[PDB]
């Protein structure tokens, strides 16, 4: 070489693709044949980057055909890596803390616009779900009421619902949720009845101009979904207020994070009102009757830190099977605690 | 500490009964339909005057779902009083007052003052839990009982002013 070649895959990716294009290309490594400590990977231009973590030290591996090169990341470099990873669920083996581009204070009722934005898009660390709890009959007992209250106050809620990176208009969900029979007073243990071709059209047409060429595709798509029972199950399940409580492990952590939150809130703002939850960020993708659906429901509960009003993002992911029915019973069984994966992440303001 | 007393109260009950709207009407004296569900714990602080005294009330809020019970428990102990809330338009919420009571025992101190409260009583149309049936069960335990409407501020202040006196009548 003498010491080999001078070419570095990193420099290429850097001048060849955007910064986000790069990050968005990373996915959590679940494969059986993954490097030791590999928690995420990516493939772009015949290169395969691997983000491994060992001894609490993250190193980047670039595999180009056969040559192998790696870089160990400093503490700061790593914290940055996490600060710029896709909003997915990685096995980081520790709940990290991302800092937002804004100086917090202890005289506000809600997290700063920057904190929320940061939260909504940062990745989360998985909490091993092995001692998962068993299905109880009180599971999803409040599902209907929850989605109602959430969507109801969506006008002042950081709540957003997406289907394959396609934002589903809250208005639409507002009428859907209603035409389905969900309102102030509905039976907790009730079973939702699907909608006729007219009902969905009444809905879809009340939000989409028939003389429109623009959102013509979004129109047809939602027309289909709204009729699939499984979909309605996914959309609704995603709001159940206890979706993240799935095992003692999770409980232990969740318990701790809440203590820390409460403590700081007691010492730094005893007379300051703080909203409890910022809302929901649900993302439903059609898995590659009908079809099954993958869900990702994230809650943005306020979380007080040494800097100011922060947010503790708790994300849960599960898989709604093609044959599923919209009912407290159907959901507590099709979506048992063991089929769910919970992950945490804390987003804080700055000094 | 300019206050004379510092009481730690706690609200319990199934999800949607109105625990929060109750606390908000009591602290800020307002009622809205925007603050969504409560995940985890929360708390509000309001100071009143009883018998020319100054009592700093620290009320705690919680999630009604069963799954939250475990972690909620940590907040039971150390509480001077507990207010079990139920939805007078929902039968279920009352049938469970049994459990929310059994829970108070397994965690809080026996010398804790309890007060049952039937909220949403302004919805007379949908009402399904009779004042008498509840007033019954309430007295059979020696627990003071009241019907409240956080929406109209009906007996909301009295519910807390009662708990404040009940406790002050001890220490
Ligand atoms: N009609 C009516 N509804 C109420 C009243 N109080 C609460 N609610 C309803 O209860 C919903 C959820 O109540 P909340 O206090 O948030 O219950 P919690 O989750 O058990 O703390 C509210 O947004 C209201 O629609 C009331 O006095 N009258
Ligand atoms: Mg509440």
């Amino acid at each position: 070489g003498p010491l080999g070649s001078i070419y570095s895959p990193h420099e290429t990716l850097a001048e060849k693709h955007s910064e986000k294009k790069l990050m968005d290309s990373f996915s959590p490594s679940l494969s059986q044949d993954k490097m030791d400590g590999e928690f995420a990977h990516a493939n772009i231009d015949g290169i395969s980057i691997r983000l491994c973590l060992n001894k609490g030290i993250c190193s980047v591996f670039y595999l180009d055909g056969d040559k192998i090169q790696s870089t160990q990341l400093s503490s700061k470099e790593y914290n940055n890596l996490l600060s710029s990873l896709p909003p997915k669920q990685f096995n980081l083996g520790k709940v990290h803390t991302i800092t937002a581009p804004v100086s917090g204070n202890f005289k506000t009722h809600k997290p700063a616009p920057e904190v929320i934005e940061t939260a909504i898009n940062c990745c989360t660390s998985i909490i091993p779900n092995d001692d998962y709890f068993h299905v109880k009959d009180t599971d999803f007992n409040s599902v209907w009421h929850d989605i109602y209250r959430d969507i109801r106050a969506s006008d002042s809620n950081s709540t957003k619902i997406y289907f394959n990176n396609i934002e589903i208009p809250l208005k639409l969900i507002a009428d859907l949720i209603n035409e389905l029979g969900i309102n102030e007073f509905i039976d907790s243990k009730k079973e939702l009845q699907m909608l006729s071709y007219n009902q969905v059209n009444k809905i879809i047409n009340s939000n989409f101009p028939q003389q429109d060429l623009c959102f013509q595709t979004e129109k047809l798509l939602f027309t289909s979904l709204f009729q699939d029972p499984a979909f309605i199950s996914a959309l609704t399940s995603a709001f159940w207020q206890s979706l993240h409580i799935t095992s003692s492990s999770v409980e232990h952590i969740y318990a701790q994070i809440m203590s820390e939150n409460i403590e700081n809130r007691l010492n730094f703002m005893p007379e300051q009102r703080v909203i409890n939850n910022c809302g929901h960020i649900i993302k439903i993708n059609a898995v590659v009757g009908g079809r099954a659906y993958e869900v990702s429901s994230s809650i943005l509960p306020s979380h007080i830190t040494c800097n100011g009003v922060g947010i503790n993002k708790i994300e849960t992911s599960y898989l709604v099977h093609a044959g599923t029915l919209p009912s407290s019973e159907g959901l507590r069984n099709a979506i048992p605690p063991e089929s769910r994966q919970v992950s945490f992440a804390i987003i804080s303001p700055d000094v | 500490p300019e206050y004379d007393a510092l009481f730690k109260l706690l609200l319990i009950g199934d999800s949607g009964v109105g625990k929060s709207c109750l606390l908000l009407r009591f602290a800020d004296d307002t009622y809205t339909e925007s603050y969504i569900s409560t995940i985890g714990v929360d708390f509000k602080i309001r100071t009143i005057e009883l018998d020319g005294k100054t009592i700093k009330l620290q009320i705690w809020d919680t999630a009604g779902q069963e799954r939250f019970r475990t972690i909620t428990s940590s907040y039971y102990r150390g509480a001077h009083g507990i207010i079990v809330v139920y939805d007078v338009t929902d039968q279920e919420s009352f049938n469970n007052v049994k459990q929310w009571l059994q829970e108070i025992d397994r965690y809080a101190s026996e010398n804790v003052n309890k007060l049952l409260v039937g909220n949403k009583c302004d919805l007379t149309t949908k009402k399904v839990v009779d004042y008498t049936t509840a007033k019954e069960f309430a007295d059979s335990l020696g627990i003071p009982f009241l019907e409240t409407s956080a929406k109209n501020a009906t007996n909301v202040e009295q519910s807390f002013m009662t708990m404040a006196a009940e406790i002050k009548k001890r220490m």
